């Protein structure tokens, strides 16, 4: 690159002879800088390796930080962590629909199609079309019947496909989906980062806070703040998902995990650690630079096998112990469960529903696809009422005229 | 009586076609960046009414 | 894209446009991953066999356009199984998996310990030095002396192994001349300031030479004397220490 | 060039010759028996589908093809085939209702064994 | 009275779609052993449209072949695209965003 | 019946593709590009249609939560193991 | 792909930790667990390399028997187009559904939720996994001589909404992480580009030497 | 069922202490093998 002449670069045998042939100087300057990629990568392999020899676990926990509460396992135990939210197993199908509504925002799968009807109905004038199909045509009204139901709902496919697109725009117009072009998947990591922190792009419309920018004030005072108060649980979750799957990295291989998380409802903090359960030390941890820092299943199998069968020594005969340890044995020594199993109790919840279902076989139809839920506000029950309160009007509206 | 949708389409369709716009979302809200209707309910201060209900309070007062 | 492996990328991260406000730039870093990862364009690879097995025609009538018959049916029939299987319930195939380049991971490019933790090990020094009292007279000290000296030369050994390799000394060298130049461009600002108010009150031909010889001796004998004066009364340390 | 598309052939390299290999050293070591290698190519006749016979006879009697003629003579047999299978995978087969789909797709119905016994 | 429900109008099965749309060619029938029997109970114990749309696919599929489409080929995209199609697609991507207004 | 696995098999176990698996399916089937009648069987339909109408409301595609389900699933674990044994 | 297959799962193992049905905080608390556990609502339990850590995975409630609940995907249809079900009346105790038998989904078609759970120090040495695959694997098929037949008792049949556990655990030697840290994509490209410009300099001597 | 075992080395020290010299010494060996490759075995 014609940068050794100059007068700076005399005395040495070697940048004369790459005076003469610039090829050597290319070369020189490729080396040059592969040498310290590859200095760069050596550093990096030492510093991400050698940590892992530094590492110690408690010997109590063995490295969990946390402990059984054993009341627990055969007005509840105040002793022990406390409940976590996706435990309240009535609101499961709940934050599910959220979740799913929040992620088809997102969703670009189908872009592609989208994509083509966009354009399609934005130019509307080019018409490259061709042949149209050999059309047959729906039955005639009068013939009752199911595949007669199945072709007219089926032809009657224009009009109001043209009532939908009335209603609703093109996904991309009302923003009810990502935009048009925003993101490529063979382009780059920095492109795509810089298109989507462009303008609110990260989040949806229900969030983002241009939407409501303009209106708030002595009415509510709360609709500016009912949006950034949830803005900022849903950057929480997704920073949470981040940390589960950071612990789950490490507990992949053996290594110890990163976040300690607070105890839950069935288990306490260790004692001897304070929960915290490992640290670096100074001292090379020699299980792990020999290699024994697992024990071998025999071993495992021998003390297990050991610790749960405890042994008596001494004979009820001698010592006039009569009944097995505990409390209150007297009076724990005073239907068809044995025939048909014992009845499951978590699941009383969908009874209800479970019985509609018997009542009203032709919603098992292969047409119908409901939201999902089990309470009266969910899926179903919506339908049914639904169903019932429309022929009711309907009825009310036939006898008036 | 006579909901939104039965007015900007009602006779060019059934009943048929307006059940089916009429199980699809209530009209065109938050997920399509528009503004709830209890949403845009809230931007608006007391009325008349509360005021001068408010009015002759102070008058008492 | 071109810092993308270093840590260094981590600084270009803030050239974008309760809790503090660093937090907040640090969350929305990450919710910008987490929702470029849900857009599901992360798989794609266009030199996949998902891929050439729909392409396929494409190229072949693009290049007309410019025993051994059944081998071919069966080639012929084994593409049409591959495609069947990735299209929907055919039952005896296995696909090929293919290597991810894109957004791969996702969770690593952050650093969020700090918000985890809330932040806006005595138990292992304890138990270790107490079981090698409790298993095996002055001979507890001999084992902690063994301890404390084999630990100190591991780290030793490691390092100097570690710098004795020749790509290593290069990055060495490429990062003193660059801190080198950092420190005289920030020594030259303070100098001339406080000359200021005390009145009131290239880089190739560094590194494309010898490095011994750049460098003077003053700066060697700087540093020996240090060294030497800092650890010259370990003998006297050492001999008090150990007789009781 | 894109390694990651140079790995996959590298392995798929070595998969295919070391297989070729072992066949050419085994068969050197153990001469093929000079009529069972009719039986080999009965066995893998035995396996075709059916859309291909149309095309096969008219392999032997000359009618078929230069070289090309062929080649895209066997991609119509084979959609064909291909669009058979994309309906007997949705809609089932070509004596069987929804419901043997059903019972086909639910595992209801075990491998007869008393029959083959 | 708008509240997502959903409701039999949109056909969610793609064996109906197949059956009336794509796929005709009929089945040697005989008697089966498994059938949704009394208590809706899975236990073991208008051809004319049929033969028409049949014929007409037949045909457009034999016109196709000799090469005597619009453009030339025997494999496209042919522009025209089915609505029902795309009628679907919205319906479904509808559907699941205003699953919002579910709580 | 009664001499039946109930471990299935390596092969009887179809594929389901996640999201991005669907993606990049509509991707593949979108960049894709005498006889005469009485001739012609009858499975006669326009064929890359029916392939986007399988790459939306198809089987494969239509469990949102299938992460990998073929490989996962074609290994045996402990319990299918101690099952296997006991027959 | 028989070999790669195999050998690429181990490279690129990060991949792979579930990225599906786990959203956001997912966690769910010990108790939890051992509850959904001991009502044999838990599908698949996958134990990690440590041994202290498990992802639960649990079926959306309508995904897992073959109701005929019209808010799953229509799998398996009637001639009329209709949803199959499996439901029997369970004759000693009528009057409740949650009750009855019903034959489970194949785990192929079911849709569902992901859970982290983390497990105690005491885990094993408690012995609550093995009372549970002692319990439920206890129970088969029999012969009865008072009807001489093969009886499939009832004790061993599923009712609604219960499955059958499948407990798989990792091995950490399966995990490759120096390669999957030294091959990753950007180490990747960047040595694609280096190769190229050697390939490129090396050329340009050959061409700059042979024509002098 | 034929139920086999190893031979199974009583050290377990000794045993593991030339194969975890070799796991912690044959990295640099790739890395340097690799960049080998690049920068001499083409750039000659
Ligand atoms: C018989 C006579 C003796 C013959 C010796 C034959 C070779 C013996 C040693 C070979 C395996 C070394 C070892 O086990 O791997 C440990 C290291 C990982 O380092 C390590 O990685 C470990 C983490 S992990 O295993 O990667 O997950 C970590 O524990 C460790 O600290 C770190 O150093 O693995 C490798 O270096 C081998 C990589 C595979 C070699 C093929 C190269 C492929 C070409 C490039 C493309
Ligand atoms: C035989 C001894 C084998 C004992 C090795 C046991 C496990 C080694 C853990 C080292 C971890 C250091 C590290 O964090 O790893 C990182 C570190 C990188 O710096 O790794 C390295 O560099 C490794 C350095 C090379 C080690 C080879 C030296 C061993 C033999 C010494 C010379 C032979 C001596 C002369 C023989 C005399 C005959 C009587
Ligand atoms: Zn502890
Ligand atoms: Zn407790």
């Amino acid at each position: 690159m014609g940068q050794f002449y100059s007068r700076e670069f005399d005395g040495d045998p070697y940048v004369d002879l790459m005076r003469s042939l610039p090829e050597r100087e290319l070369v020189w300057w490729a080396q040059k800088v592969i040498w310290l990629a590859e200095g760069f990568t050596f550093v990096d392999h030492f510093a991400r390796t050698y940590p892992r020899l530094l590492q110690h676990k408690c010997q109590r926990c063995k490295g969990a930080g946390v402990m059984t509460c054993p009341a627990c396992l055969g007005g509840g135990c105040r002793v022990c962590g406390t409940a976590c939210a996706w435990d309240a197993e009535s609101e499961w199908m709940e934050r599910w629909g959220e979740w799913e509504s929040r992620l088809a925002y997102y969703d670009k799968a189908t872009g592609p199609l989208m994509d083509e009807w966009y354009e399609d109905v934005l130019n509307a004038g080019n018409l490259e079309e061709d042949t149209p199909p050999v059309e047959d045509d729906p039955p005639g009204p009068e013939v009752t019947g199911r595949w007669a139901e199945h072709d007219r709902a089926l032809h009657k496919d224009k009009k109001r496909m043209a009532a939908l697109m009335r209603r609703w725009g093109h996904p991309y117009d009302a923003d009810a989906n990502l935009g048009y072009q925003i993101v490529d998947p063979t382009a780059s990591m920095g492109e795509n980062v810089w298109n989507m922190a462009q303008v609110y792009n990260s989040l949806p419309p229900e969030l983002n806070p241009l939407r409501t920018q303009h209106l708030a004030d002595r009415g509510g005072g709360n609709t500016q703040a009912a949006v950034e108060a949830a803005r900022s649980a849903f950057d929480a979750q997704v920073v949470m998902e981040a940390a589960l799957l950071q612990n789950l990295e490490a507990a992949a291989q053996d290594l110890p995990k990163p976040h300690r998380l607070p105890p839950t409802a069935g288990t306490v903090a260790c004692n001897e650690c304070g929960g915290a359960a490992w640290g670096y030390s100074f001292f090379p941890n020699t299980a792990v630079m020999f290699g024994l820092e697992r024990p071998f299943w025999g071993d495992t199998l021998a003390r297990l096998s050991k610790y749960w069968n405890p042994t008596q020594v001494a004979d009820p005969a001698r010592t006039g112990q009569l009944l097995p340890y505990g409390e209150g044995g007297l009076r724990r020594l005073l239907a068809l469960e044995a025939v048909v199993g014992k009845a499951p109790a978590t699941t009383g919840r969908y009874r209800r529903d479970l019985e509609l279902l018997l009542a009203h076989p032709e919603l098992r139809d292969g047409a119908l696809r409901v939201p999902g839920g089990w309470g009266p506000e969910g899926g179903l029950q919506t339908y049914l009422r639904g169903q019932q309160e429309e022929q009711a009007r309907m009825q009310r509206r036939r006898d008036l005229a | 009586s006579e909901d939104s949708v039965e007015q900007e389409f009602g006779g060019d369709y059934s009943e048929a076609s307006l059940e089916y716009i009429r199980a699809l979302g209530p009209k065109k809200g938050a997920p399509f960046a528009e503004v709830d209707p209890a949403e845009q309910a809230a931007a608006l201060p007391p009325s008349q009414a509360e005021c001068e209900a408010a009015k002759a309070v102070l008058e008492n007062y | 894209n071109n810092t993308q492996t270093n840590a260094f990328n981590q600084n270009l991260w803030w050239l974008l446009p309760s809790i503090p406000t660093a937090s907040k730039n640090q969350i929305a870093l990450i919710r910008l991953n987490w929702a470029l990862n849900k857009t599901n364009i992360n798989t794609f690879t266009d030199y996949s066999k998902r891929n050439n097995l729909w392409t396929t025609q494409k190229l072949r009538n693009q290049s007309k356009n410019n025993n051994i018959f059944s081998k071919k049916i069966i080639s012929k029939v084994k593409q049409k199984k591959q495609k069947l299987n990735y299209m929907t319930s055919y039952l005896n195939v296995q696909s090929e998996h293919n290597v991810k380049i894109f957004h791969n991971s996702w969770w690593t490019h952050l650093n969020i310990k700090n918000l985890v933790n809330n932040q806006d090990s005595e138990f292992i020094n304890s138990a270790i030095i107490k079981s090698i009292n409790n298993k095996t007279s002055s001979e507890k000290e001999t084992m902690q002396l063994l301890l404390m000296s084999s630990s100190i030369l591991l780290h030793l050994c490691a390092i100097i192994s570690l710098v004795s390799i020749s790509q290593v000394r290069c990055f060495v060298k490429f990062h003193l001349i660059l801190l080198y130049k950092l420190s005289n461009v920030y020594n030259a600002i303070l100098n001339q300031l406080s000359n200021k108010l005390q009145k009131n009150l290239g880089f190739l031909v560094e590194w494309s030479s010898d490095f011994i010889t750049i460098i003077p001796e003053n700066v060697d004998i700087y540093i020996w004397n240090v060294f030497s004066k800092i650890y010259r009364t370990i003998p006297l340390s050492f001999i008090s220490t150990t007789l009781g | 060039p894109r390694l990651a598309a140079v790995m996959p052939d590298a392995v798929y390299a070595l998969v295919q010759g070391t297989h070729k290999l072992g066949e050419y050293a085994h068969d050197l070591v153990f001469p093929p028996t000079p009529e069972d290698l009719r039986k080999l190519e009965q066995q893998v006749n035995a396996t075709i589908p059916r859309e291909f016979d149309r095309v096969r006879q008219r392999y032997a009697e000359g009618k078929i093809a230069n070289d090309e003629q062929l080649s895209s003579e066997l991609e119509d047999a084979s959609f064909n085939w291909y669009r058979r299978q994309l309906r007997t995978s949705v809609v089932g087969a070509t004596d069987e209702e929804l419901e043997d789909v059903a019972v086909r797709k639910l595992r209801l119905e075990p491998p007869a064994l008393q029959a083959s016994l | 009275l708008t509240s997502l429900r959903g409701s039999k109008q949109f056909l969610n099965s793609l064996t109906i779609l197949f059956k009336h749309q794509k796929m005709f060619k009929k089945k040697t029938l005989k008697a089966h052993k498994w059938h949704s029997d009394t208590q809706g109970i899975f236990r073991k114990h208008e051809e004319s449209s049929l033969s028409t749309r049949l014929h007409i696919q037949k045909k457009r599929k034999a016109k196709k072949q000799r090469l005597e489409t619009r453009r030339q080929k025997k494999r496209t995209r042919f522009f025209p695209r089915p609505v029902w199609l795309r009628s679907r697609m919205f319906l479904n991507f509808l559907t699941e965003r205003n699953k919002y207004y579910l709580n | 019946e009664l001499m039946r696995s109930a471990v299935p098999a390596p092969g009887e176990v179809p594929n389901r593709n996640s999201r991005g698996q669907v993606a990049e399916q509509v991707r593949a089937i979108l960049d894709q590009y005498k006889a005469k009648t009485e001739d012609m069987v009858d499975d006669a339909f326009t064929t890359e249609v029916v392939e986007e109408a399988m790459a939306l409301f198809g089987d494969a595609n239509s469990v949102k939560t299938a992460w990998r389900t073929q490989e996962v699933l074609r290994e045996l674990s402990y319990t299918q193991l101690w099952a296997l044994v006991g027959e | 792909a028989i070999f790669w297959n195999k050998l690429l799962d181990r490279v690129q193992y990060k991949e792979n930790l579930p990225q599906a049905g786990l959203v956001g905080d997912m966690r769910i608390s010990y108790a939890k667990f051992l509850e959904l556990l001991k009502d044999q609502r838990v599908k698949r339990l996958v134990v990690y390399g440590d041994m202290r850590t498990a992802v639960v995975e649990v079926p959306h409630p309508w995904s897992a028997s073959v109701l005929g609940h019209p808010a799953t995907h229509p799998f398996y249809e009637d001639s009329a187009h209709n949803r199959v079900s499996m439901l029997r009346p369970n004759p000693a105790a009528p009057e409740d559904v949650t009750q009855w038998f019903c034959a489970e989904m194949p785990e192929w078609d079911m849709e569902k939720y992901r859970f982290y759970v983390d497990l105690p120090g005491d885990f094993w040495e408690s012995g609550v996994l093995q009372r549970h695959l002692a319990a439920q694997r206890a129970e088969g098929a029999v012969w009865d001589p008072a009807s001489g037949q093969y009886i499939l008792p009832y004790r061993a049949q599923k009712k609604v909404f219960q499955v059958s556990t499948e407990v798989q655990l990792l091995d950490p030697q399966e995990s490759w992480d120096f390669l999957g840290w030294l091959l990753a994509p950007g180490r990747l490209e960047f040595y694609e580009k280096a190769a190229c410009v050697a390939i490129a300099l090396r050329v340009l001597g050959i061409v700059i030497a042979i024509s002098t | 069922v034929v139920v086999d075992t190893g031979v199974t080395e009583d050290d377990r020290l000794r045993a593991s202490l030339l194969v975890q010299m070799l796991r912690y010494t044959v990295p640099f060996m790739v890395i340097s093998g690799l960049f080998w490759m690049i920068h001499t075995w083409i750039l000659d």
